């Protein structure tokens, strides 16, 4: 049973807030497929309850180079302080739904009334975020500012410059 | 005090839209029964109530017009004076057809009254959308026309040849003609079921499914040659008019009439019933119309008089009548009020056409517009009069602006509902009562000197001796 | 589109209270054909595919003004029993929908605080404000005017709950630093007026953390003594007011804002004898300043600016004025 | 008169102008 | 009408507005539009005097 | 087909639309928006647009003030002209007359020509003034906008002295003024309306040199055209 | 003064919007054969679920070698099941992936009477070896178990408690043992003081804690108090009892499937006479389960048939079948209360679902609107002969059929030879005991 999800792309990290949950039973079943691909039935299940952009690409680039090496940045603890309902898990715990799991054993250290599920392990939030992450265009358009495709090219650009050390040996043109 | 505004609304919504009386629950014995059917009650009474409350949500307006001064009255009305007072769209729609050469004009409109039919009597039949102005169709036949008739859409129509009836397409391409109903001289299209029920000049009436293609019941009217036909809209029942006067109540499931009201000493010339089912208004050969409650089977009030044999008669959505007779019609307003237990007699006629020498065939109301079709011999003309149609109508139903995708999820829906032919009874709505000798036979095989001289009378002719003969004849010796 | 299925709910729940109003003779049935016509092409149009917050908008008004003419026409017509609680209902329901469809429209959110306000709904005026907060939390403006709410109400461990996770997100621009220093100093001389708090040591510590923040610029600094420089009639305003200038004078030297601060510090609560000796204590600062070595361009805008704001104000002598004017041209 | 010219106002806003309209256009 | 889906066929599974079993698969209007007959009334006389015809061969 | 003839003059005469596409299509024909915005647009956004347009005409000009109180006002966003009487259709007529030579003189103006978009898609002067509203188009018959009104014209509305204008319709380009003056010399019936509505609006006083100007031209190669016509050489027929 | 009707196109659309307005009028002269209508939507209705009616989902993995004698839920999480075969392999599976099993292991030599999960996330075995304990969820995987029982006689049955680490397993000395992990190691044995025959089974009532209700071979069912270590109550019914169950809803109702082809639904304070008597069975019902919302229940039977039932209806509402399903012995819910799974004597755990015709997933309104009238609609029409005859038909296997109209005969005979007797007999004066008084023989204490 998931109360909320993270979800991180290209322009921000939003959160979304899970209402009318999918059924783990018939998670294989053609009709709950066919659900998860409509817009029409998956946007009843998740409705937008959080958003935070980058400041600059330079942030963006902190954001990755933290992400995929698994450590939470400060702005996400922060978004998830001001987001999640504050508990310690003594009577009543908040689910949240995360891609990985090196970051839902960070969340759940840094807020301990926050039970994190991750996608890697949990086949309802990997359902339920891969149903995001399809119609992650259309879930965000209101407060969409420009598109995707353009942040998500030149974010990978200097996510690979940065790992690679490109422009400092890359001088013959 | 203020709460008898409040107990004035719930009788008015128990009267309209209850369509019942109310459960008693106090006669109730059993306690969860009792608690279950006081939660229906409350159920129901909220439902009628709320209707009653969103019936304020009507758009359109009723159509009238009242006389002023005390010497104007309401038939000395012009119809370029109400051209003049009214509105311009609607002021449109009174046109009028000049087609001399092709005898005397049948309209009949689609029941949206988008598209109307007009048929000649000797072959003309065309099949135009008369406010948009552009014909779907026409075509000359070249032998006789008894009855042309839309079918469920605008799509079909039927008409009634010299020998068989032939339904055809939208634009006018024969689809099939069937050759079971030979000599048709009437024909009715029921909306709900989709049977098409076609008087011969026999006196033999058929009923042919038209969305399967199989005659239901071919009934045979014992007595005479049936001199005219109209459809109760309520209850689908088909009232025919013979020769010797009465009207008979016809109805699939019986070869014998299902009521017969006797009616004028010459043959009924017309008939025409409301589209509640309340009132039928017949006009006779004798000169006399006149107007029966058909909810109780009986006269509600004196023969009223026409000045000439109405060749027809058709009422309109609201109160009005149109009775077309010889050369011009007459519209009548206030015949049958619903609320009346006792009806009036109307003194003047609502409002006349004029006589210029053009004898009317048929009258036909425009289903939802305030006007009225005549068709003459002279070829079609549309007045306008502003008391008629429904001024609100139901999108779900029936709709005068249908567009393409509505009219066909329409047309699959009122196939998927179309009704059985062996559910046509007098009351329509009687689909779920007791079949009272099936539950005493069951409540049986659950629990498991006057009349006594003509038993005997009875069982002496027989000659069977059946012990129970002896011990009523040990009685009758005792007596 | 199921649009008119959809609308026919809503004309449904408003049909009640206009059989109300026409069993009173508040309005005629003419009048009440027009508002079902007029409630029946809104409703049509805010429940249609493509919509737009300012048909979200021209909704809500053409609601409440309703209830406005309504509010007028009952109390001419002198009724009672007719209450307002229905149309607020049906302009909360019309909100709710509004920010379900469009959730990144501030002007909406704002419009929905506003109308929360104005019918004293605090409750749900504080619920809508952490629902707009989750969703912009980069937005100073929502920031602030949850912070000033919750301080004018008086919660100020609210407003302080508000303001602190506002300057953990907002530390791009300085704007809702300044008027979270604000909030703590009006704060502060609440807590003066009523007559820790004694030594009022929190616009220092805000200072002291916002030293190291990507906004942090010399004219960050001289916004910062800007904003602390009103409202001086307090105990330690001297205090922070000296932490500032040696802040300033310590981290950037030579700068015009610091030359500025120099000029403008020991003008704090001043109106009076004690006025122009503070004004020669300045001037002196200011020539020593306009003779020193600092950008002078620089220096000279921002005292021809803040001459300017001298200028404002009447009550004054006017040899001082002519030698304002007489500094002020050669710039 | 007997109504505010503000009551008049939201009543041209909310209801509607259509018999001054016709006044309008009939001079 | 638009072509039925799977459920509303299986519904109407014995519905065509077209071709009844009373129209005998359309072999009139076949005949009469190959053989240019201008009267669907001279097919039908054509094929009663063929019926007569063929009962004959039939009591021979 | 004497039956489809008389139906056809049925639906020419015919003015309100009766179904649903000829409801769309009527709202559709527009000077300013595409039809493919025009058919979604509400007569409040017309409205707002359209008297920005008149607020700036209102403004050039002192003589609207009439205009908005009867023509241009909120009462008259919601008024069909189909739904009113003869009589009241007839000074609904003659007050757009009146704006119409009010405005021939503004109308290379983008608020003229809001002005008259106003009028076109509420009270379809295109269809129920198409003489009065193609006359005062005519001095700019070298214009986008007369190109314009010609695309949005109605065929059978147009009057019978005006039907030179038929291959423009079918083909959008500006008719020129030997086409205007050879129809001029052609029929005395073009002559007649071009003079009556520039006298008709001098009588009013709502003159402009380009009407005076066009007038004067054409009736100058009309009357030369005309006399070349009447030549004939033998006596009595030239008398 | 006159008016007539105008109708713009504006009542149809507005310009410039795309929503066709569809204006409503609700008086009962536009809308004719209400009754009728409604009748044959209620036929459609049927006619459409009895189309629709499409039972079988899926069958989890390759199944077991043997038959599957014994499953267990884990009533915590939501997709995890364990079964244990009749050649002695346990097999943990995850509902989601149902490709392979997620955890097997030879548990043990005979067949697996009982099992069960408890509520940290191990699981329990019962055989006639004795009950052992295993960590299924391992980060290395491990077939040995980490706890067994021996002493405490043949175990039949295991239940664990709803909310401690309490369970008790049913052995066959007459005695139900109860204990509690971490700190017991022996366990406490109850029994009734002087009792032989073997309890079947046992169940912990789930709602009210320490309430355990267990069945015998002496066709007695027997109540517990755990708090006062005790039996409580024992009636002798006519016919074993093959499994007792309780209801999650309702603290005092319990079920008991009964080798009387029954079902009786009991009230644990009054066991005068049945709460109600479901009888559909052709063969024994082995396993009767409460779905989760305890208002319907599933008894997988002994001949080869699922009953689907209400809680009041006293008659089948489904009965699935298959060719491929050799028998049925262990039938329960999914915590979903959708889904039933089976576990056979063909070595299969099946997936069906319970209301055969209703798919899940997330529906549009104007789809589930349409689901919800019909099913209001044949509550409304669903005893007229039309209505009743179609949604009653469903196809049995031949020997199904063949041996419940065998037993029509034979119940028909036995009533008319009991009818005879009384018309006959000293006993007509007398009132006619009811049926649900004569399902219990004697109560005692």
């Amino acid at each position: 049973v998931v109360n909320f999800l993270l979800f991180e792309s290209a322009v921000g990290f939003s959160l979304f807030e899970v209402v009318h949950q999918a059924d783990t039973v018939g998670l294989e079943l053609p009709e709950v497929k066919d659900a998860m691909k409509t817009l029409d039935k998956f946007g009843k299940m998740v409705k937008l309850r959080s958003f935070n952009p980058w400041t600059s690409a330079a942030q963006g680039l902190e954001a990755i180079n933290l992400i995929s090496e698994g450590i939470m940045p400060e702005y996400l603890k922060s978004a998830l302080e001001m987001n999640l309902p504050q508990t310690s898990g003594k009577k009543s715990k908040v689910v949240l739904g995360v891609a990985d799991k090196k970051l839902a054993g960070e969340i759940t250290a840094a807020f301990p009334g926050v039970q994190c599920e991750a996608a890697d392990t949990s086949e309802v939030v990997a359902a339920l975020l891969r149903g995001i992450r399809t119609h992650a265009n259309k879930l965000h358009k209101s407060l969409q500012e420009g598109d995707i495709g353009r942040a998500q090219l030149g974010l990978g650009h200097a996510y690979s410059r940065a790992k690679v050390k490109f422009s400092v040996h890359k001088n013959d043109n | 005090k203020a709460e008898l505004d409040r107990i004035r609304r719930y009788k008015q919504a128990q009267k309209k839209y209850g369509r019942g009386p109310r459960v008693d629950i106090k006669s109730v014995r059993d306690k969860k029964l009792r608690r279950t059917l006081t939660n229906l009650e409350n159920k129901y009474k909220t439902a009628a109530l709320k209707a009653k409350e969103a019936e304020i949500l009507l758009e359109n307006q009723t159509g009238f017009l009242e006389p002023e001064g005390e010497l104007e009255r309401t038939y000395k009305v012009r119809q370029d004076e109400i051209v003049k007072e009214v509105a311009v769209e609607v002021a449109q729609k009174k046109f009028e057809l000049k087609l001399t050469e092709l005898g005397p004009y049948t309209c009949e409109y689609s029941r949206n009254g988008r598209d109307l039919i007009l048929a000649g009597r000797k072959g003309h039949v065309a099949t135009m959308d008369w406010r948009e102005g552009k014909l779907g169709c026409e075509l000359q036949l070249g032998e006789t026309v008894r009855d042309a008739r839309f079918l469920h859409n605008n799509q079909f129509f039927a008409v009634a040849q010299k020998k068989y009836v032939y339904i055809y397409d939208h634009n006018g391409v024969e689809i099939h003609c069937l050759r079971k109903h030979v000599e048709v001289s009437h024909m009715e299209f029921l909306p709900y079921h989709f049977l098409l029920a076609t008087l011969s000049i026999s006196g033999q009436l058929k009923y042919q499914d038209t969305s399967t293609g199989q005659i239901v019941a071919e009934i045979a009217t014992k007595h005479g040659t049936p001199v005219s036909l109209t459809q109760n809209p309520y209850n689908a029942i088909l009232h025919i008019g013979q020769q010797n006067g009465t009207v008979t109540l016809w109805s699939p499931n019986s070869t014998d009439p299902l009521v017969k009201l006797l009616a004028h000493r010459g043959p009924v010339r017309s008939l025409a019933v409301d589209r509640e089912g309340r009132y039928m208004v017949s006009t006779g050969q004798d000169n006399k119309m006149c107007i029966w409650d058909i909810r109780n089977f009986k006269e509600a009030v004196n023969s009223y008089f026409t000045r000439a044999p109405a060749t027809s008669v058709a009422i309109s959505d609201t109160g009005l009548t149109a009775v077309g007779w010889g050369t011009h019609t007459t519209i009548w307003k206030g015949l049958f009020n619903k609320e009346r237990p006792v009806q009036v007699k109307v003194d003047s006629p609502y409002m006349t056409w004029g006589g210029q020498g053009q004898v009317v065939e048929r009258v036909r109301w425009c289903p939802f517009e305030d006007i009225l079709g005549i068709g003459h011999n002279e070829g079609f003309s549309s007045i306008i009069v502003p008391g008629a149609g429904e001024a609100n109508y139901d999108a779900l139903e029936v709709n005068p602006f249908e567009t393409k995708k509505q009219r066909q999820e329409g047309e699959v829906k009122a196939l998927l509902n179309k009704l059985q032919p062996e559910m046509i009874a007098l009351d329509p709505n009687f689909i779920g009562n007791l079949d009272l000798r099936s539950e005493k036979q069951r409540q049986a095989e659950r629990d498991l000197n006057t009349a006594l001289k003509k038993y005997l009378r009875k069982q002496r002719k027989k000659n069977i001796i059946d012990e129970k003969r002896l011990k009523a004849e040990e009685l009758y010796r005792q007596m | 589109a199921w649009v008119a299925d959809k609308a026919r709910f809503y004309l449904e729940r408003a049909a009640p209270e206009l059989r109300e109003w026409e069993e009173k003779e508040i309005f005629t049935k003419d009048e009440i054909r027009n508002l079902v016509a007029k409630r029946s092409d809104f409703e049509h149009l805010v429940l249609a595919p493509g919509t737009k917050p300012t048909d979200f908008l021209n909704y809500v008004n053409w609601e409440r003004s309703l209830d406005r003419l309504r509010a007028k026409r009952c109390a001419r017509l002198n009724i009672r029993s007719v209450t307002s609680h229905a149309s607020q209902a049906r302009t909360f329901g019309i909100f709710e929908r509004a920010v379900l469809k469009h959730p990144g429209s501030i002007e909406l959110w704002l419009a929905y605080l506003e109308f929360a306000a104005q019918v004293k709904a605090t409750k749900r005026w504080r619920r809508i404000m952490t629902r707009a907060l989750r969703l912009h939390p980069m937005n100073a403006s929502l920031w602030t005017l949850a912070g000033r709410r919750a301080a004018q109400n008086g919660d100020m461990q609210r407003a302080r709950a508000h303001f602190l996770r506002g300057c953990r997100f907002c530390t791009r621009e300085p704007t809702l630093w300044l008027e979270y220093a604000r909030c703590e100093m009006d704060w502060l001389a609440r807590m003066e007026a009523k007559k820790p708090a004694l030594s009022g040591a929190i616009p220092i510590a805000v200072f002291d953390v916002a030293r190291k923040q990507p906004f942090w610029g010399p004219a960050a600094a001289e916004k910062f003594f800007d904003v602390f420089a009103k409202f001086g009639h307090l105990s330690c305003h001297e205090r922070i007011i000296s932490h500032v200038v040696t802040t300033m004078q310590e981290l950037f030297p030579n700068h015009p804002c610091t030359w500025s601060v120099h000029i403008r510090q020991p003008l704090v609560g001043v109106d009076t004898p004690a006025f122009p000796k503070a004004l020669r204590e300045s001037l002196a600062r200011l020539k020593a300043a306009l003779q020193s070595t600092t950008d002078r361009k620089a220096l000279a805008t921002k005292m021809v600016a803040w001459m300017d704001g001298i200028l404002a104000i009447e009550k004054l002598d006017a040899a001082i004025r002519t030698v304002l004017e007489h500094t002020k041209r050669s710039l | 008169a007997e109504k505010d010219a503000e009551e008049e106002e939201l009543e041209k806003f909310v209801l509607g102008a259509k018999e001054t309209f016709r006044e309008q256009l009939f001079r | 009408v638009r072509k039925l889906k799977y459920h509303e066929q299986k519904l109407l599974k014995k519905h065509d507005f077209i071709n009844y079993k009373s129209d005998n698969n359309h072999r009139d209007h076949d005949v009469i539009r190959r053989y240019m007959i201008q009267k669907p009334e001279d097919y039908h006389k054509y094929n009663r005097l063929c019926g007569s015809l063929r009962q004959f061969a039939h009591r021979l | 087909s004497s039956l489809a003839q008389q139906l056809a003059q049925i639906a020419a005469n015919s003015r309100s639309s009766f179904n649903v596409k000829a409801l769309k299509a009527s709202h559709s024909k527009s000077l300013i928006w595409e039809p493919r915005v025009a058919v979604s647009q509400t007569f409040a956004e017309i409205y707002s647009q359209c008297y920005e347009g008149f607020k700036e005409l209102c403004h050039l000009d002192s003589r609207f003030v009439p205009f908005d109180a009867t023509l241009f006002s909120a009462q008259s966003q919601e008024v069909d002209r189909t739904q009113m009487t003869a009589e009241e259709n007839a000074a609904l007529d003659k007050r757009v007359d009146s704006f119409l030579h009010l405005v021939g003189s503004r109308l290379r103006l983008m608020p003229a020509i809001k002005a008259v978009e106003w009028l076109i898609r509420r009270f379809r002067i295109h269809e129920f003034n198409t003489g009065t509203l193609l006359a005062t188009f005519l001095p700019y018959h070298t214009i986008p906008a007369f190109v314009t009104l010609l695309s949005i014209l109605p065929v059978q509305r147009i009057p019978i002295e005006y039907r030179f204008l038929d291959p423009y319709i079918k083909s959008l380009t500006p008719p020129p003024r030997a086409a205007i003056v050879q129809q001029a010399t052609n029929r005395p019936d073009l002559l007649s309306a071009i003079s009556r509505y520039t006298l008709d609006s001098c009588r009013a006083k709502q003159e402009y040199p380009g009407l005076i100007s066009f007038w004067g031209g054409i009736m100058a190669e009309a009357v030369n055209g005309m006399i070349d016509k009447m030549r004939s050489g033998r006596r009595a027929i030239q008398l | 003064k006159i008016k007539a009707l105008t109708r713009s196109i504006t009542a149809q659309q507005a310009p410039g919007s795309d929503v066709q307005r569809a204006p409503r009028n609700l008086a009962p002269e536009l809308h004719p054969f209400e009754r009728a209508r409604e009748y044959q939507r209620a036929l459609n209705a049927v006619k459409l679920e009895r189309m629709f009616a499409k039972p079988f989902l899926g069958q989890l993995g390759n199944g077991h070698v043997q038959g599957v004698y014994s499953m267990c839920k884990d009533k915590n999480s939501l997709n995890c099941i364990a079964s244990g075969s009749g050649d002695g392999v346990v097999k943990v599976w995850d509902l989601t992936t149902r490709d392979e099993e997620t955890w097997r292991v030879a548990a043990h030599n005979n067949i697996v009477k009982g099992l069960t999960f408890t509520n940290d996330k191990k699981l329990l075995s019962c055989a006639t070896d004795g009950i052992k304990l295993w960590d299924p969820y391992a980060s290395p995987s491990n077939t040995t178990p980490i706890a067994t029982w021996q002493e405490g006689g043949p175990y039949t049955s295991l239940s664990f408690h709803r909310s401690a680490n309490t369970f008790a397993a049913s052995s066959g000395q007459g005695c139900i043992r109860i204990w509690d992990l971490e700190h017991s190691t022996a366990g406490q044995a109850i029994q009734w003081p002087s009792f032989v025959d073997t309890i079947t089974d046992v169940c912990f009532n789930q709602v009210e804690t320490s309430v355990i209700g267990s069945v015998a071979t002496d066709r007695s069912i027997i109540l517990f108090d755990l708090r006062t270590n005790m039996p409580v109550i024992k009636t002798v019914l006519h016919f074993a009892c093959n499994r007792i169950v309780f209801n999650p809803m309702e603290a005092m109702n319990l079920a008991v499937a009964s080798e009387d082809h029954n079902i009786y639904i009991f009230d644990a304070r009054n066991f005068d006479k049945a709460l109600n008597i479901q009888k559909g069975h052709v063969a024994a019902v082995m396993d009767v389960e409460f779905s989760p919302t305890g208002e319907e229940l599933v008894s997988g039977s002994y001949d080869r048939t699922i009953r689907l039932w209400r809680r009041d209806a006293g008659h089948s509402r489904d009965v699935y079948h298959t060719k491929r399903m050799q028998r049925v012995f262990r039938t329960m819910w999914t915590m979903d209360s959708k889904y039933i799974l089976t576990g056979s004597d063909d070595g299969n755990v099946r997936l069906w679902r319970a209301n055969a015709s209703e798919r899940s997933g997330v529906k549009a309104t104007r789809q589930r609107q349409a689901l919800e009238y019909n099913n209001a609609l044949l509550d409304r029409y669903g005893h007229l002969p039309e209505i009743r005859r179609i949604r009653r038909h469903r196809h049995l296997p031949k020997v199904v059929k063949k041996a419940t109209e065998i037993k029509r005969e034979e119940l028909a005979a036995i009533k008319r030879r009991e009818e005879n007797e009384r018309k006959h007999s000293n006993k007509k004066y007398e009132k006619r005991k009811s049926e649900r008084e004569k399902a219990v023989l004697v109560k005692q204490q």
